[PDB]
C-alpha cells in the first residue's frame, strides 16, 4: 500500500 | 482528490473522506484506484499494511 506520514 | 484544498502558498492538503476532516499530520493511506487519501484509523488500520499489498478505499471496494 501507499502510505504517508508514518512513525 | 476532490477532497483537496490549498493553503496560501499553493500547497495542497488532502481531506479524509471517512471522517471529512483534513490531513492533521497523522498516518494516511491512498486508494490504488481513485487516489483519495484516508487517515489510518478511519479505515480500520493500526499498523502499516504489507507494503506490497494493494489497498482500495470503501467506495472502490464496492462490488
Ligand atoms: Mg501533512
Ligand atoms: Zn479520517
Ligand atoms: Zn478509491
Amino acid at each position: 500500500a501507499r502510505t504517508k506520514q508514518t512513525a | 482528490s476532490m477532497y483537496v484544498i490549498r493553503d496560501e502558498w499553493g500547497n495542497q492538503i488532502w481531506i479524509c473522506p471517512g471522517c471529512n476532516k483534513p490531513d492533521d499530520g497523522s498516518p494516511m493511506i491512498g486508494c490504488d484506484d481513485c487516489d483519495d487519501w484516508y487517515h489510518w484509523p478511519c479505515v480500520g488500520i493500526m499498523t502499516a499494511p504489507p507494503e506490497e499489498m494493494q489497498w482500495f478505499c470503501p467506495k472502490c471496494a464496492n462490488k
